[PDB]
């Protein structure tokens, strides 16, 4: 399924944010001659991958290039020369994390329930299709419409051989405030430091695109967390709701919760928002001539 | 259907400790 392109099927018009691990540009790609202009999002990842690295961004856009579910975000096609270029389907509201930020006070507690079932929903299919996210958070996931956020991509994942649960990253960059502990220490990635990082991102959203950990150096998140230090109580949260996520950021990752079980909780908890989340002024919000 | 927290006109502290819950706190162990 995995469509291989031509760097001149697309082209990438304007920046449309850039990290140092990536940069992904906006964004036209038309196929084959065919006819005319689907809007695709161009990701282009940076940092000299070798040659172990490449099968790995491979294997899971195999995987990812081939995604049924709603609430993950499908890879359109792979374009390799001397860099890689994911092609997605263009998502115009876009980078959620920074949606909630500022529709803060239009924002219900419908939607913000919805919303982490959904993401919990795409997050349970990626398990079920053996793979292993690894970079999960706010930022990463993305609106098609205000009550539909998909899960997207940009290399991270990692696709899990059928006899293997574990996986051990390299090394370089990783986000460590939205990983899980094993993931930290040990370079361990697994599904479960994958609810861990649902847990940072449902807190994420439940503080209004606030800041995690903020004001702490990352360089010992480690040891807060082996101190016994979570993320605080989102203001808007009834115990019910926030000890859901402080779930997720038990030690033992085998006993966290699973995205399969997060789903029915949440998905409980939002057919009935108001008794779990509090959010004040909520029910409110040529041819033709002269 | 109301247990929300009590924070001072809001504000949230950095982090909120669950400590000595073995089941957070790590045995580090040293």
């Amino acid at each position: 399924l995995l469509r291989i392109l031509k760097e001149t099927e697309f082209k990438k018009i304007k920046v449309l944010g850039s990290g140092a691990f990536g940069t992904v540009y906006k964004g036209l790609w038309i196929p084959e001659g065919e006819k005319v202009k689907i809007p695709v999002a161009i990701k282009e990842l940076r940092e000299a991958t070798s040659p172990k690295a490449n099968k790995e961004i491979l294997d899971e856009a195999y995987v990812m290039a081939s995604v049924d579910n709603p609430h993950v975000c499908r890879l359109l096609g792979i374009c390799l020369t001397s860099t890689v270029q994911l092609i997605m389907q263009l998502m115009p509201f876009g980078c959620l994390l920074d949606y909630v930020r500022e529709h803060k006070d239009n924002i219900g507690s419908q939607y913000l329930l919805n919303w982490c079932v959904q993401i919990a929903k795409g997050m349970n299919y990626l398990e079920d299709r053996r793979l292993v996210h690894r970079d999960l958070a706010a930022r990463n996931v993305l609106v098609k419409t205000p009550q539909h956020v998909k899960i997207t991509d940009f290399g991270r994942a990692k696709l899990l051989g059928a006899e293997e649960k574990e996986y051990h990253a390299e090394g370089g960059k990783v986000p460590i405030k939205w990983m899980a502990l094993e993931s930290i220490l040990h370079r361990i990635y697994t599904h479960q430091s994958d609810v861990w990082s649902y847990g940072v991102t449902v807190w994420e959203l439940m503080t209004f695109g606030s800041k995690p950990y903020d004001g702490i150096p990352a360089s010992e998140i480690s040891s807060i967390l082996e101190k016994g230090e979570r993320l605080p109580q989102p203001p808007i949260c009834t115990i019910d709701v926030y000890m859901i996520m402080v779930k997720c950021w038990m030690i033992d990752a085998d006993s966290r919760p699973k995205f399969r079980e997060l789903i029915i909780e949440f998905s409980k908890m939002a057919r009935d928002p108001q008794r779990y989340l509090v959010i004040q002024g909520d029910e409110r919000m040529e041819y033709l001539i002269p | 259907p109301k247990s929300l927290p009590s924070y001072l006109n809001g504000v949230m502290p950095p982090t909120q400790s669950f400590a000595p819950d073995p089941k957070y706190v790590s045995s580090k162990a040293l």
